[PDB]
């Protein structure tokens, strides 16, 4: 049996074998510091509902602080298919601010290019499973919603935030909701008669350290580096139907720059990326004598199916220089997704990295616009010439081509990732770069 | 003889299985006491 | 281990009787036929 | 080895160290395609480990399930299923292992 | 198996082949005697066989296995049953009833 | 190329058989003897010869030591093919070997089929046949010359011929005990046949002269010769039967160092027969047709491997009380005991248990001394007799703790126990070394 | 008669005109061991000479001992050492219609009965000597 | 209880079998030995071969020792199963075996056809005959290949392997002598076979292949092999008549320590045909039918068991004048020899006489040397040959001195002698140690 | 194998001691010294008529 | 386990000394009351220590 494999060895095996270092049948495990975690509802400053600003200051409670998780009741204002990730769609914005000090910003829109392009497999489907309704509700279904915010100390407890260090400083989130959200309080233009206000409650996991660690954080400087999120929004160079749009777009971006992500969208519906075809999934009724060319699939508004999409090619240009070669709106769709992550990104969708791995928290290389003068996105749009109402045309069609609704996409969104350190010391925290 | 042995189809000298004892040894006996009462232990010897 | 023998060869030609036999050392008088049974006396006679 | 049987096995000493144990099942489906739900995972109704003769561990079916459930995931998830349920429509008096 | 090793491993064929090459005359016959039915037995006929294994230690005292010498180590042996017997529960490829 | 292939591939693993070698197989070395020849001489037989009377002869010396003795006897078939069965060997009833007025040892008629059942095999058990019986369907009136070989412990080897030279003041003699009758010769069943003739009988003694020096030193020389006896108690069967399994525990009345037991299970009235009749081929006088008797063996064919006609479902030898082994079935003994221990093959109703690893050798290896034994016994479970013999499907096609009704009339049982003892020679003289 | 089916209780046969085995040789290290010998030569020569038994038609042997049916190492060929080793055979033409007597019992040396097609499977056994190794309570094999 | 209740069990009669013991059966050690391999390797043939045909071959110096050598033939069937009997044996008329251009031995199809019926046997036996005849009722036209291994000395045994490696200036030859007929093969009786194929022949030397230190010492060291020769004369039989005991007095022309006598009485016309024809069955072409003659034999029954159908009454062996034996009855020579000194089975007409304890093995064990007995003679009393032949009857009733009417046609008598001599290699050159 | 006596269906014992039935204190069972002592029942399913 | 069967059982080391062993049996009931006789002291045939 298994010793017949044991003999076969010679110096072919020295390399891989020979003054062995190592085993793996034998695991020495680390002894770690003794601590414990809560969770903890904090209270909402403002007044919740629709399209309200609210805030909250994080309470005393505990040492560290890690992941936040915003809870969201809303109503179904319509059937099934009406809505699309609902809570994403309502927490607008959240800002983040220590001592006074801003040190990042969410956008719903953030949160929804994130997820598309970062979170993947069972990890993104539980993910829906908290924002929306995935089970075939119907109207009048009430459902608790949790949106995990993904500040940097959100996604690990590597860059727990030492509040226990920031005696002096208050952390605060500030939070934007949406005046409106899909198939809950509105249906495309129109207003739900009857609509719940949303119920809201932010709560925050805290980490209690015993006394020799939470001293050391107490009393020693810390220098945390952590990812901060760089936005503008920019018009769309907006497609036709008779040609190409072109767009060259200065980006005010600063830092180590990890990656650009960016996307074209429909701002009347949350998360449209791609225009309306009468294909199923691609709008309203697609596929069928009912479908509407003008109105999205609700539930099915994201899709993979890149003919929908209106990035033809794109490029970086710095200081006059280009990057890289001209590539292809599926290279930074496909392509750049599976060498730096290793998830599926939805059409319409792009992402250009700096970095070996910009999914994880190790850097491992950055672009740094602080010392960039023209950092410039240079996009080529495909030409709106398919008539979105026959499946025919926009299925069997050619690569440089889209929908003639592929012209509704007229917001751009373009995001940045960087490196950046959060001084802590005697009491107080800040940024080391502005 | 024109080929000489190539090394291919070797053997291990003298090799032997994991020791199996017949005996059947003793189970070990625990090194942590049973938690028994928390906040009553050892009796309250009530007086007269 | 498996129990030493409180008969043995000794049981082949036992006393019928109860009054203990005059005990016959057996020292191999013949060189021929030699009778490889045992004396067998009583260890606590009646007496 | 039946229905409602407790078994068991000694591990032989044949290598030095051991990991990975698989149990084998050879089930029939009393019913088409479906009416079953992991039934090998069921039919396990539990696992004991007993080291020296001293309790170390214990499994249930019910634990292989609420573990699934909650640590395995994607095709990992999936590929468990097909080794524990017909999942490609089977029909009643087809055989697996 | 000696201590988990194999030591050597045995066939229905080996046993068929090894006989037809080195047993004979009545040692033969009353092999064919302790393995079969020779004196034209009918259906339903019940006989004890015999299967004597021949291993070294199995065919002289010379090699006898010293269990004694083996204070750390077991001797196992491990058997797999045909599953069919000609005649017995099966007719060439027929099942016997 | 060739054979030069193998020589060379030569590693570590051929240490152990061809390094540091010590011996070659292509030369041989043959050891120098002694002058010796070997003659065959008649002794002179002291009585009248016939059936049921008893002769005995005084071996003469004529030469140094004697080994093979053989018993010469003319019969002339009482019956057609097919009526008799080794029926020299039923004739010779039994033999005594006396030495010095000892009784060294005893064989019968029985014995002789016993061991050559167990013991002999193959053509050496065919030749020995054609020595004792008719085989080439020999018809009414045929005369043979049969040879009776002897099986005492010197007529086994060279190497035990008895020192009839350093015997000179004792006397070696051998009793031989004709039977009343002998089955297809004097008597068919319990009918006696007109006309049969009374056996025409002689005793040859095979003689080995030995050389000036061997014979001195053999003449002189005080000589201990390891020798093989034969105990031997014939007694009746719980007998089987076709409402029970009957069971027996029989005190076995032995001593010495015994290398095995050796028994059987018999129709008294039948020559060799250790199993039931049957309507089967060769099972019964008329098998196989309407005219079957199940009451009278094929007499030719009395001997058969058909084991469904054996009686002994099971059998232990316990010693003082306690299992010696555990309790085997009838076809172990009948079968595997003498496969491992013999190497031949064994008729139905013949068993054999071995204390010894090659019980039929001459070299001792492991014997039950039961001069130690204070109460041995050997415990015979026999199967139930509820086959009807006539109808050959309900023997054929019958269990294996079932056998013929016609097994009941096997009531005979023999048990036979061999053993060692020590022949001591000195100044001219000899007798059993241990009484026992 | 069916000859797709044996008597099973006479399955064994020394009848060689159904024996399939032409002629063989054993090769090593690219060259013969042997010259190439009938099948009849490894059924009924070898057993013969090494033996003394009566070895069945289709069953073969070839000896590298002079005495292999004993204990006492008597000559062996040490394939440890042979980087190539090869057996070599030869079948017989199975055109004999099995179904017809005579052109079994008549037929020549190199063929055989067309059943004899089925005979597809073929186990080659050796055996060998190696180390048995006992010591302080353990052992196992000195040659893995 | 158990094997421990057997060891506790120990007494006086032990200290004999296992005190101060010297063995153990437990613990084999085995002789590491010299490295060597075994090649079969083809002679060529001089001359054609075919059916009277002298052809020889030269061994070749290929290994360094030889042993085993076995002649392949190739024959096919004149006539149906049941017309040939042992055709390859036959075709082997004789092999002389010369070494240095002198003769060291000489066999013949009539020796390998007794020695087959002396001293081989059961499976062996039978594993012979399959390679020298048709044994599963093969139809005319059958062909096969069948093996005649040769038994000269050192064909027996590794122990006697010559020295071809020490003979560096002598030759070593094997001469083969092919019959000029073979019955079934190119002859059925009398008549010759039309179309009868030529047979092929193949002759092969197994060689030994020494490693460097043994090879060495064989090249260089002298060497005695002690080894047997066979002796043989064939001579006219005093043929029995209807009417009275033939009797005759052979002087016999032996030489050398001789270990046994052997011979037969037979029809030369029918190759082993050592017996009588009859009508009985197997005895005679058609025996037990319509169509039975007894002028023909059963070919493929040739040999039987059954005496009555062989011719000798009587015999003894006179040593200078001097009885050697007391004078012994036919089957004497047929079944008690061969009982006491092969262990095998011997057929009718085929008689054995050992001068020795073992004479079917290698270690001389007694001899008579006949280089030292001016008159040696065999003396035969033949038996009567009176009975009717066909007529089944009047042979299997028939009495001890008779046999069949056709037993007058065995008129030629087969005397043949196996001694001991010593083979001698010195300085590359050999022949024996004694001329006669 | 601790009290010798029969005990009807539905009335069960489990002992901590050799003799339970008599005065000597064999062996006991110290809840004074065990954190949470637990019966655990599994019942019959009443399913018959 | 089953009618005819030979099993057998070597005794763990579970604790220092033993006592009592019981041997626990499941049988049904091949005919109805008073057909049994101390069927599972019927069962076993024997035990050897």
């Amino acid at each position: 049996g298994g010793l017949s494999q044991l003999v076969a060895y010679g110096a072919q095996d020295v390399y891989l074998t020979g003054n062995p270092q190592i085993t793996f049948f034998k695991t020495v495990y680390r002894r770690y510091t003794n601590f414990a975690i809560e969770s903890i509802q904090q209270t909402i400053n403002g007044s919740v509902g629709f399209g309200n600003k609210v805030s909250t200051q994080i309470s005393r409670n505990g040492d560290l602080i890690t992941d936040i998780v915003v809870e969201f009741v809303l109503t179904k204002g319509g059937n099934g298919g009406t809505t699309y990730y609902p809570a994403e769609e309502l927490l607008q914005d959240v800002e983040l601010e220590i001592g006074g000090q801003r040190i990042d910003k969410h956008y719903n829109d953030w949160f929804r290019t994130y997820d598309a392009l970062f979170r993947m497999n069972d990890d993104r489907y539980n993910y829906r499973r908290m924002t929306d309704w995935v089970n075939n509700e119907l109207v009048g279904a009430q459902k608790r919603f949790y949106v995990p915010l993904i500040f940097f100390f959100n996604q690990t407890p590597g860059l727990a935030l030492p509040l226990i260090a920031l005696q002096y400083h208050e952390v605060k989130l500030y939070f934007t909701l949406a005046s409106q959200v899909q198939g809950v309080n509105y249906n495309g233009s129109s207003a739900i008669a009857g609509a719940a206000q949303p119920t809201m409650s932010v709560w925050v996991d805290y980490i209690f350290l015993d006394t020799q660690e939470r001293t050391r954080f107490a009393q020693l400087p810390h220098e945390y580096l952590i990812e901060q999120l760089q936005f503008t929004g920019s018009e769309t160079a907006t497609p036709s139907a008779t040609t190409q749009a072109s767009q060259n777009i200065r980006l005010n971006f600063n830092h180590p720059t990890k990656y650009l992500a960016w996307n074209f969208n429909n701002p009347t519906n949350y998360g449209q990326y791609t225009a309306l075809a009468n294909i199923p999934g691609a709008c309203s009724g697609a596929g069928t004598a009912a479908a509407t060319v003008t109105t999205p699939d609700y539930g099915n508004t994201g899709t993979y199916n890149e003919q929908l999409a209106v990035l033809d090619s794109a490029k970086i240009q710095l200081n006059g220089q280009d990057r890289f070669a001209t590539r292809k709106g599926s290279y930074f769709n496909k392509v750049q997704p599976y060498q730096s992550i290793g998830g599926v990104t939805p059409a319409g969708v792009y992402l250009y990295s700096f970095a070996l791995k910009p999914a994880g928290r190790q850097p491992s290389g950055t672009c740094n616009f602080s010392r960039i003068d023209n950092a410039t996105l240079s996009l080529t749009y495909k030409t709106c010439s398919i008539d979105a109402t026959s499946p025919a045309a926009v299925l069997g069609n050619t690569e440089t081509v889209t929908a003639n609704t592929a012209t509704l996409l007229t917001a751009l969104n373009i995001y940045a990732k960087n490196y950046n350190v959060l001084r802590i010391m005697s009491g107080m925290g800040g940024l080391a770069y502005a | 003889q024109p080929r000489g042995y190539a090394g291919l189809r070797p053997y291990e000298k003298n090799y032997e299985g994991i020791a199996e004892a017949d005996v059947s040894a003793l189970q070990a006996r625990y090194l942590d006491q049973t938690r028994g009462r928390p906040r009553t232990g050892d009796g309250d010897t009530e007086p007269i | 281990w498996i129990g030493v023998n409180t008969q043995g060869s000794s049981l082949k030609n036992a006393n019928y009787d109860l009054r203990a036999d005059p005990i016959i050392p057996k020292a191999d008088v013949g060189p021929w036929m030699m009778s490889s049974v045992d004396p067998n006396i009583y260890q606590k006679p009646l007496f």
